[PDB]
RNA sequence: GUUUGACCUCAAAUCAGGUAGGAGUACCCGCUGAACUUAAGCAUAUCAAUAAGCGGAGGAAAAGAAACCAACCGGGAUUGCCUUAGUAACGGCGAGUGAAGCGGCAAAAGCUCAAAUUUGAAAUCUGGUACCUUCGGUGCCCGAGUUGUAAUUUGGAGAGGG
């Protein structure tokens, strides 16, 4: 479109505008503390503090009975691990589990896919003279 | 009593559903924590050994394809702890079985006063 | 190749490729030539396997992937194993010394 | 208001030293799109291209003690070639001070720098590209650290300074002390007529 | 070395930071300090402590301003967010700051030990003599 | 045709003919692999990519005709000797470890397959068998083999015609 200062012509592209997607190995954090231990907010009321600090407080105080329960029969997604928003344990959506599942007897991830295309023969369909 | 039949279509789910291996507790933290989102791993889902029919198959031959199509994926330590804590059951380590092994070894530090 | 080069004692290993993989094992297809039979001891561009120089060239490395582990090649990189680093280890660690001294 | 990403990526032939200098710019940057490494000069626009990348670090290293930083706008920025001379990392152990990773640091420079619009166009640059967005996404709030840039005998010299509190202020200085001597301005990113030349 | 092009440049490349907050921008520009006042230009003593008086002085300015918005400063103690370099790094200097403090009071006894090994004797018999 | 016959794969036979093991082991090619020691006590390190153990070869073995070195006014397979040189580089930059190109010299040597139709003709080969001038040759027969044996071609190109 336009020229650069020395006799040669350049490409004008639009501006990169920094999108965070719906994959880049980082996802929305709103806790803000990194690889710390939780060893640490377990003798506090919250859980680290956020982008233009605020007490991100801790979400609930759970009954006792409820804590016993979860550690004779385990919630569905159980992780083993603290979840890094809130003190509560880390739980997985039934989607995730699926997931996990379909990986390791390997039944097709991404689906809307057929297994058995034709073999759409791009390259005979022009007979060579 | 349509949801005694309709409920346990869940409970069943949940069964083939719940982590057992150190090879899934592990892509289970990948998620947990933001290191792999759904997206990554429909990528690593693909495989060797994926486009496989399961059903029609006869099962002398799917028995010798599902001991062999494991791929030996890297695991953490992490998971590790959290999947030996998901297998431990209840009468694991009751009173019984705690004073019985201190009357082991209260027997051993008595064998080694027997020379 | 060593395992083929035991159950077939009287061959010589010639080369091997892969043919099939597994998450427990991995094939191959070893190439097996015969110095006694007597098409092979004729014909000038094979006979070179009947001299006694490569009775068991895979036990020894000899082969094309021998070689790789080896790691025999030219160049800066294998300085350390290019005659063999045996060969190169104890030739550096030898104290020459002449009749007149250097 | 302000909305950018920073790519850094590396070349074969970067040693010991210079890579500790993309880890710690890493560190230090919240909008850091770190990228392994890099094999060849055009195809800089088109990896920025992909992660929607706002400015790209190609740190170059030529003969091996030597390191050369591209800084760019990808679509058509004015690409600056540095030689960085003095170097002292962040895992030196005379620095003493921890600055959050990836906070808000406050940029500061020079007089010298308004002097020419060839200096402008650096301290701009140095604004927007090693500073930081009000909101991006590894940003830390309460801010932490500085970026001293300053230029002497035609190079700037760049510190990373912990403000230290008592209970009014000290500051402690850290993190990667280095000089910039401006070697080369093209028009384009990685094309076109050279602009300025020492 | 045509300055025009590099106008050009600064016509696209700029955003108006002074059509908006300071916290967008964030830049105390430390104008009045061409840092070429220093004496022993190659020497980097006075060099040191010429950049941290420059550093010292936008910060205040930066506080200043940041004060005059509503976003706040100091970091409150209160999280113990990621840092830069890790805890087993500050182990191995804070090691090392010990170890060097260890070693001048080691130098500083070395010489009040060896002293108590020479005088040591009329220490003894002053000391005795006296009380009597 | 509910029969007969091609193949394919897998067997057996005191079938015909062959071949492998064990010894020696200085040197040579691999695999496997320590410790005493030395470093200041000492997880690195060092002794040491050593000794012991295991396999495999010959008169030599291995290496070897560049996915080599360089930066020149460019050299030109390997191996070995003098030199590089205690140099470059490594290392609580500690004890210590530690090359290579160049230059000189010893010795020198180059080649061969796979991948493009012999398709006016599997031109190839092993065995059995009868003779002969017998480390073999010739005749006939059973086979191997087109899922490819022969001739031509290997980058220094090369091939088909004139």
């Amino acid at each position: 479109y336009s020229k650069y200062a020395d006799g040669s012509d350049r490409i004008i592209k639009p501006e990169i505008n920094p999108v965070y997607d719906s994959d880049d190995s980082d996802a929305e954090t709103q806790n803000t503390i990194g690889n710390i231990p939780l060893s640490a907010y377990d003798e506090m009321p919250h859980i680290g503090y956020d982008i233009n600090g605020k007490r991100i407080m801790r979400p609930a105080k759970g009954s006792a009975l409820d804590q016993l329960l979860d550690s004779i029969e385990l919630p569905e997604g159980w992780t083993g691990l603290l979840d890094k928003n809130s003190g509560s344990s880390l739980n997985l959506t039934k989607e995730e589990l699926e997931l996990i599942s379909k990986i390791q007897r390997n039944e097709q991830t991404d689906d809307s896919i057929n297994p058995y295309e034709p073999l759409i023969d791009w390259f005979t369909r022009h007979e060579e003279v | 009593s349509e949801e005694e039949k309709n409920q346990t279509k869940k409970e069943k789910h949940s069964r083939d559903i719940d982590i057992a291996t150190v090879e899934a507790m592990t892509l289970a933290h990948q998620l947990a924590l933001g290191q792999k989102n759904k997206h990554d791993l429909v990528d690593e889902g693909f495989n060797r050994y994926t486009f496989r029919d399961t059903e029609n198959l006869p099962d002398w031959f799917l028995e010798d394809e599902k001991e062999h199509s494991k791929i030996n994926k890297p695991i953490t330590k992490e998971a590790a702890m959290a999947i030996k804590e998901k297998i431990k059951a209840m009468n694991a380590r009751p009173i019984k079985k705690v004073a019985e092994a201190k009357a082991r070894k209260r027997m051993r530090a008595v064998a080694r006063l027997e020379k | 190749e060593e395992r083929v080069g035991r159950r077939a004692a009287n061959l010589r290993v010639l080369n091997s490729y892969w043919v099939n993989q597994d998450s427990t094992y991995k094939y191959f297809e070893v190439i097996l030539v015969d110095p006694q039979h007597k098409a092979i001891r004729r014909d000038a561009r094979y006979n070179w396997i009947c001299d006694p120089v490569h009775k068991h060239r895979e036990a020894r490395g000899l082969t094309a992937t021998g070689k790789k582990s080896r790691g025999i090649n030219k160049g800066h990189k294998f300085n350390n194993t290019k005659a063999g680093r045996r060969k190169t280890w104890k030739r550096q660690n030898t104290l020459s010394l002449w009749r007149y001294r250097k | 208001m302000n909305k950018q990403r920073t790519l850094l990526i590396s070349s074969r032939g970067v040693n010991y030293r210079h890579r500790h200098l993309i880890q710690d710019l890493s560190g230090l940057l919240p909008h850091s799109r770190k990228e392994p490494k890099l094999d060849t000069l055009q195809q800089l626009n088109e990896i920025a291209e992909l992660y929607n990348c706002n400015n790209v670090l190609f740190f170059e290293a030529r003969k091996h003690q030597d390191l050369y930083l591209w800084l760019s706008k990808p679509p058509n920025g004015p690409t600056i070639k540095f030689y960085i001379q003095n170097l002292h990392t962040m895992d030196e152990l005379n620095f003493t001070g921890n600055c959050l990773k990836g906070s808000r640091p406050v940029l500061s420079f020079d007089q010298r720098f308004e002097s020419s619009p060839h200096y402008q166009l650096i301290k701009e640059l140095l604004v927007h590209n090693f500073g930081v967005p009000p909101n991006a996404r590894k940003s830390k709030p309460f801010i932490d650290h500085v970026m001293s840039f300053s230029i002497v005998d035609d190079k700037i010299w760049v510190r990373t300074y912990e403000i230290s509190h008592s209970t009014d202020i000290s500051l402690v200085e850290i993190g990667p002390r280095f000089v910039m001597t401006v070697i080369l301005i093209l028009e384009g990113s990685f094309g076109g007529p050279k602009i300025y030349e020492n | 070395n045509n300055t025009k092009a590099m106008k050009h440049a600064l016509e696209r490349v700029q955003l108006p930071w002074k059509k908006h907050s300071f916290q967008e921008h964030q830049s105390v520009t430390s104008e009045t300090n061409t840092d070429e006042h220093i004496k022993d230009i190659y020497d980097d003593t006075e060099r040191e402590l010429a950049f941290y008086k420059q550093s010292l002085d936008a910060v205040l300015v930066a506080r200043d301003e940041l004060k005059r918005l509503k976003v706040p400063f100091k970091r409150p103690l209160d999280y113990f967010a990621e840092m830069v370099k890790s805890d087993e790094h500050m182990d191995k200097i804070k090691g090392k700051l010990i170890e060097e403090a260890s070693d001048k009071k080691a130098r500083e006894e070395a010489r009040r030990q060896r002293q108590l090994k020479k005088f040591g004797k009329q220490v003894q018999n002053a000391t005795l003599q006296k009380r009597q």
